[PDB]
RNA sequence: CCGAAACCCCCGGGCUACACGCGCGCUACAAUGGGCGGGACAAUGGGACCCGACCUCGAAAGGGGAAGGGAAUCCCCUAAACCCGCCCUCAGUUCGGAUCGCGGGCUGCAACUCGCCCGCGUGAAGCUGGAAUCCCUAGUACCCGCGUGUCAUCAUCGCGCGGCGAAUA
RNA sequence: AAUUGGAUUCAACGCCGGGAACCUCACCGGGGGCGACGGCAGGAUGAAGGCCAGGCUGAAGGUCUUGCCGGACGCGCCGAGAGGAGGUGCAUGGCCGCCGUCAGCUCGUACCGUGAGGCGUCCACUUAAGUGUGGUAACGAGCGAGACCCGCGCCCCCAGUUGCCAGUC
């Protein structure tokens, strides 16, 4: 149409793309997409803690991904390329998805918190937080807030310094909201 | 018995019945128009992604 | 020879300025006589929403903001003059067209 | 399903077709022959008796 | 919890029914006025089965033809309030526009239920409102039009723009 | 006949509805209709799907009478699916309203108290502010708020196909 529209188009292409390959790609430990558009074939690098899982269990996965892309888009030659995160504890969402998980196992509330917040202080975090919305196992709705170091200020210039990492972790009894808010030395 | 198919076949030309949106997949409830069809809630929830800023 | 325009818009400030000012840098010294690279408007585009999914009580309403940017380029220099130009990286999110006329 | 439908005719070493051959389309499609109207089998077409 | 169903498909009807009650608003009770004409002025924005120059027919709504435009370069587009001269000379009226007859366009398969506009006829209540009560402190309120969203079509709505421009604290 | 539902004092009532003539749509009336995957018995001795023509349907081989093709696999139940805008927001995640664009909440070490706790964060002065000032058995730090980000006035540089009888043979 005209320039206006087609960026818009553009970025509305880039949450199509982003949402489903989060939720699938829990078990590798989703971090990103850094999204490459041509008129040649699609690039999507896909940021993973683990390269491993992503590729699948002999080829399939990457395949699977390079053929659901095709569907979507009008791009059919759609490439695959698998970059680490080069820090998966420094970046929020992958510790969102990955204390998801832990919960689902069952592992304890301050327990599964406890650890999370050590392995990312440890990794070099000016300040963290997780927080767990949810039924926290009764049936009254209130959270519980997990605090060391500093954190988000005022403002706008606030969010964008720190990071944010949003994951249901479901569970068979109800469900628990998992926010991790990590902020990084800066 | 026997009967032939149906998916919907009446008319559904015009109006907010004729939309649905790319994330939530609703008739009545918004559909942002740009090229970016979803509903006001979705929006909210997507903007930081798209690249839209929340000042004024 | 063949005056090219080159119009390149943006959806970001710091995006559309490293261009075309590396634009106008690498293409000065060569066979191109170059006009300078002139910014247009921003065609500012306000969406403005309604917050609160239950539209109740009070319900504060997000102003939006698209701005994007166009600066625009005329250049005298051959088909192959302008692709050794167009070589550049470019940010991810820049629109570079191309009109071609003698 | 619908059991029987063994409405071809047999000769003593020959075989004989009982109902009608279009003659909007070529052969190879029979009529269900109402005796004044003529359905189609390969799609569906109201045909009157020629 | 439902399992030819609290599913599924369809047409038609219902949400737009009303003796009434309230909430939020628009329009309004005229001479700081109405007609008619003339002249001087904006801004945000939106624009491809989309904005539509301009030319023509039609009283008009609109129809026919057709330029440019995917946009500082073209279109919606005329701002409205203003002022100057002229006609009119405070009545439920030349106010005000409900209600009803008719003629007619426009979209869609289709607007009786249930769309809007245009013309002629029709021409209702209302002539400053009890108890009670709300909003706001300056380029704001008060006031005047203007655009957009959603979007064929229902806008006296929501968001947003500029024009005139204070009282009291 | 149904006038779908929810919302209900501030904080339900131009609210979910940023678009109800069909659609939407969840309500009503009528006609018509799919049930996975396994088990069980059935199979091509021809369709599970299509179809004239009446007879019926507001219409639909839809249904019956009736006659038949293209090429080949599916009822009935029994576990158990898909579907449900079907119930529970006192089971929830998300987000949001209001109290509140308010001015609070904490931790270290020290100090005090048998202890719950205290002190500090109290007092005086001062600000919209635990804001700052002085005092004081405290000294500091984080969040909040603040600056921070965006928009508005005035100027300047870079850049001019917007801009004009500006200055002009």
């Amino acid at each position: 149409m005209a320039i206006e529209r087609y960026f818009i188009r553009e970025a509305v292409r880039e949450m199509l793309i982003d949402e489903f390959l989060e939720k699938e790609l829990r078990r590798a430990g989703y971090g990103g997409l850094d999204i490459k558009k041509t008129p040649l074939g699609t690039k999507v690098i896909i940021f993973a803690a683990n390269p491993g899982y992503v590729i699948g269990r002999g080829g399939r996965r990457i395949r699977e991904l390079t053929r659901i892309l095709e569907k979507q888009f009008g791009l059919e030659n759609p490439q695959i390329e698998v970059e680490e995160i080069k820090n998966p504890y420094l970046n929020a969402k992958v510790q969102a998805v990955r204390l998801a998980q832990a919960l689902e196992r069952g592992i304890h509330f301050r327990r599964a918190a406890y650890a999370a917040l050590r392995a990312i202080m440890n990794n070099g975090a000016r300040g963290v937080e997780i927080r767990l919305s949810g039924k926290l196992t009764g049936e009254r709705a209130k959270s519980i807030r997990f605090y060391q170091g500093y954190l988000a200020k005022v403002g706008n210039p606030a969010e964008t310094l720190v990071s944010k990492g949003y994951a249901q972790a479901l569970l068979k009894l109800g469900v628990i909201g998992v926010k991790v808010a990590i902020m990084p030395p800066g | 018995m026997a009967k032939a198919d149906y998916n919907k076949r009446k008319p559904r030309k015009f109006g907010k019945g004729a939309r649905r949106c790319i994330r939530c997949g609703q008739y009545g409830p918004i559909i942002r128009i740009q090229g970016l069809m979803l509903c006001r809630h979705c929006f909210r929830e997507v903007a930081p992604k798209l690249g839209f800023r929340k000042y004024e | 020879m063949q005056k090219a325009r080159i119009k390149i818009a943006s959806t970001n400030v710091r995006s559309l300025d490293e261009v075309a000012n590396q634009i106008k840098q690498i293409a000065e010294r060569t066979g191109v006589r170059m006009s300078g690279p002139i910014p247009l408007p921003t065609k500012r585009i306000r969406i403005t929403t309604r917050k609160s999914p239950d539209g109740e009580g009070s319900a504060t309403f997000d102003r939006w903001e698209l701005r994007v940017h166009k600066r625009l380029i005329d250049i005298e220099a051959d088909e192959r003059a302008m692709r050794q130009i167009m070589r550049i990286r470019v940010p991810e999110d820049v629109t570079i067209e191309i009109e071609l006329i003698s | 399903m619908g059991q029987k439908w063994k409405l071809y005719e047999i000769k003593d070493g020959k075989v004989i077709r009982k109902n009608k051959f279009c003659p909007r389309c070529g052969p190879g499609v029979f009529m269900a022959d109402h005796g004044d109207r003529w359905a189609c089998g390969k799609c569906g077409y109201t045909e009157w008796k020629k």
